[PDB]
């Protein structure tokens, strides 16, 4: 029905302003009254509202972080944004737009609750860099090493998304350097692995052969 | 309109600051859903002078579409030890307020919405003079209506507007002038109204007029189980608009009809229109009008 | 503002019942609030589940199991949300919310244990170095660990018979979406090392048992 999708940095080096931005789509943020909200979950840990329109007219914050925040609203796009000040090593996390709903008399506003994927945001004064990736060759076993590559995320499909089945992408190794590197591997009986790194704008198409 | 009275002029909202666990249902009210600040104003045999303009707006809804102001402070801890500021003015109304509510509210003599508010866990006395700790399960989410009125949007100047009533020492709160001589007193249904930059004026008549006419509150629409519609987004004759609307003869009178392609249909509302009220010989437009049971001392 | 406390975890059987709390401070009172329930599990955003004001007054999540329900405690100031018939997909953080005006307010969450899930062996595959990786100058042999219970393993290389400590990255195990556990290790090698021993081989070590895997180059 309603999808949202989170677009941003990745990166952002202390003390300077994260800027995030929230794109609705099948439905509008200017009127059903709906509430369109910034979340974010450091991860192992809990949620913390950070504000909300209500449509596109007016806007609260935490009172916690109300002196750092800004939400704007771009009605023509049907997007809302979020700037965040003087960020912090403990700004690092995971940061979801969502509408949740308000209920009364079993009538629910909206009548599912709808997130985003979430957008992760690692404050650092250290540079981005974008993985190597290598194939990893072959019921059998088949996949694709993303070495060496910050900050986190790395996303990989396979075949741009036509296979699906059978794939599983492995959570990333924090190695001494402190970069990441992570596997994803298919099972199976062409095969290309695409992964991408956006913080280095890093897309790599990468054909794994017997 | 039988079967549009949950269909509301403007915005429709019917909760009171402060107590906002029912917007699901009250921001706005709409044909769905069960809503305790505006679903008691429809029951019948109670409100009668609202049930024959239901059109009109509630007094919550006037407040909201900034046609009536908040009195400061906008709610009255009744059950305070100190005392508040509202308890002269509640004490001179006889009011009955049903179980379970915290909060109750009133156009109070500056023409302004005030309430009497009880603490969590406590609900408002028969009398809504007194908090005692509820007697149910659970709350009303809501405020009570203590008055039968409904408002309108207004700019007639009513500054030189004062309460007329002929024999009359006391109505309400408010002293006519003194009177020497043995009062007789009672609790009496009196008609009020209140306009721009004036106080309460109780009247000793209600006498109305209404000017039908083909305003955008004067029109209910629906989707063509009822869904409610947002007139704005229909186009005018000769004009523009966001979405293809029909309706009865009225409407298309005005607004560009489209029959087959129509995603709405829209009625015209049967009682709405400019209300105006005869004050000591003159009409004036007024914000709001309504009836109240307040202690009444009249010349023996 | 107001903070709404949450155990740090819970924990039940298959079958029981789980009931969870959520205390509101002293100076609000629960009975003013609806009470929204959101569940996570690893992987996802969280999701509605439920909410609760009264008996007359509540709701379930759509495609939310009735075995969710929502209650309140006048006396201790908090919302609970029962789990009856506690089955092994419910394994999951779980937080309250309310909605003060102008606000939302999330607990802190819960995290809930269902006990007595089967133990399951991790699989293993090993792959060696790339060819690219190598003409690189460079060598990485990657061990992959999937769907194990309970979360915990040990890792041991080894060159021929000899073990290898130098060079190695072991992640801790991540739980996934089916309550299992996933986990890799990386042991980085010179070309040349790779090349002059007869085999590597990663074994990991699963309550008890262990599981080898040997590649070689070839």
């Amino acid at each position: 029905q309603v999808q949202l999708q989170e677009s941003g940095p990745g990166l952002v080096k202390p003390s300077q302003t994260l800027s995030l931005t929230c794109t609705v789509s099948g439905g509008s943020i200017s009127s059903g009254g709906y509430y369109w909200s910034w979340i974010r979950q450091h991860p192992g840990k809990g949620l913390e509202w950070i504000g909300y329109i209500y449509d596109s007219g007016s806007t609260y914050y935490n009172p916690s972080l109300k002196s750092r925040v800004t939400i704007s609203v771009d009605t023509s796009k049907n997007q809302f944004s979020l700037k965040l000040s003087s960020v912090t090593a403990a700004d690092t996390a995971l940061y979801y737009c969502a509408s949740l709903p308000y209920c009364s008399g079993r009538i629910c506003r909206p009548r599912t609750d709808y997130w985003g994927q979430g957008t992760l945001v690692t404050v650092s004064s250290a540079s981005t860099k974008g993985p190597s990736v290598f194939p990893l060759a072959p019921t059998a076993a088949l996949g694709c090493l993303v070495k060496d590559y910050f900050p986190e995320p790395v996303t990989v499909s396979w075949n741009s998304g036509a296979l699906t089945s059978g794939v599983h992408t492995f959570p990333a190794v924090l190695q001494s350097s402190g970069l990441y590197s992570l596997s994803s591997v298919v099972t199976v009986p062409t095969y290309i692995c695409n992964v991408n790194h956006k913080p280095s704008n890093t897309k790599v198409d990468k054909r794994v052969e017997p | 309109e039988d079967p549009h009275l949950r269909n509301r002029p403007g915005k429709g909202h019917n909760y009171i600051d402060g107590m906002t666990q029912e917007d699901a249902t009250c921001k706005p009210v709409t044909y769905a859903g069960a809503c305790s600040s505006f679903d008691v104003l429809l029951e019948k045999g109670k409100f009668p002078l609202f049930q024959s303009y239901a059109h009109h707006r509630t007094l919550l809804e006037a407040v909201h579409d900034t046609i009536i102001a908040k009195a400061d402070p906008p709610s009255c801890d009744l059950q305070s030890a100190h005392g508040n500021p509202c308890m002269k003015e509640k004490l001179v109304m006889k009011t009955h307020c049903p179980n379970d509510y915290q909060s109750a509210h009133y156009l109070n003599n500056d023409g302004k919405m005030a309430s009497v508010k009880c603490p969590p866990k406590y609900e408002l006395t028969e009398d809504c003079n007194f908090c005692r700790q509820m007697t149910g399960a659970s709350l009303k989410k809501g405020s009570y209506p203590l008055q039968d009125l409904f408002c309108q949007s207004s700019e007639d100047d009513g500054s030189k507007l004062k309460t007329k009533m002929k024999g009359v020492c006391e109505v309400g709160v408010q002293a006519l002038k003194k009177c020497d001589g043995q009062l007789s007193t009672a609790h009496e249904v009196v008609p009020f109204a209140v306009f721009k930059n004036s106080k309460k004026v109780y009247l000793d008549k209600l006498d109305l007029k209404t000017e039908e006419n083909l305003l955008p509150d004067s029109f209910v629409c629906f989707e063509h189980e009822l869904k409610s519609f947002d007139i704005s987004q229909c186009p005018k004759i000769g004009g523009h608009g966001s979405k293809k609307c029909t309706g009865d003869a009225a409407f298309c009178s005005a607004y560009e009809c489209t029959a087959q392609y129509a995603n709405a249909y829209c009625s015209h509302a049967n009682g709405s229109g400019i209300v105006q009220i005869q004050v000591s010989g003159v009409w004036k437009k007024p914000l709001c009008v309504g009836y109240e049971r307040v202690v009444v001392k009249r010349e023996l | 503002l107001p903070v709404l406390t949450q155990p740090p975890s819970s924990s039940a059987s298959p079958g029981e019942s789980a009931r969870l709390t959520c205390t509101l401070p002293s100076d609000i009172n629960v009975g003013s609030y609806n009470i929204y329930w959101y569940q996570q599990k690893p992987g996802s955003p969280p999701r509605y589940l439920l909410y609760y004001y009264s008996d007359s007054d509540k709701g379930q999540g759509s495609g939310v199991p009735s075995r969710f329900s929502g209650s309140k405690d006048a006396s201790a100031n908090t919302g609970i949300l029962l789990i009856s018939g506690l089955q092994s997909e419910d394994e999951a953080d779980y937080y309250c919310m309310i909605w003060p005006s102008n606000a939302w307010v999330f607990g802190g969450g819960t995290k809930l244990t269902v006990l007595g899930q089967p133990k399951a062996a991790p699989s293993v595959t090993l792959f060696p170095p790339s060819s690219e990786e190598l003409q690189a100058n460079k060598a990485t042999l990657v061990c992959l660990i999937s769907d194990f219970y309970p979360g915990a393993v040990t890792v041991a290389w080894k060159a021929d018979s000899s073990p290898v400590k130098a060079g190695v990255e072991t992640t801790t195990p991540s739980k996934q979406s089916n309550n299992k556990y996933a986990a890799s290790s990386y042991l980085s090698l010179t070309p040349e090392q790779w090349k002059s021993h007869r085999s590597y081989s990663c074994q990991v070590t699963h309550e008890g048992s262990t599981v080898e895997k040997t590649v070689a180059p070839t």
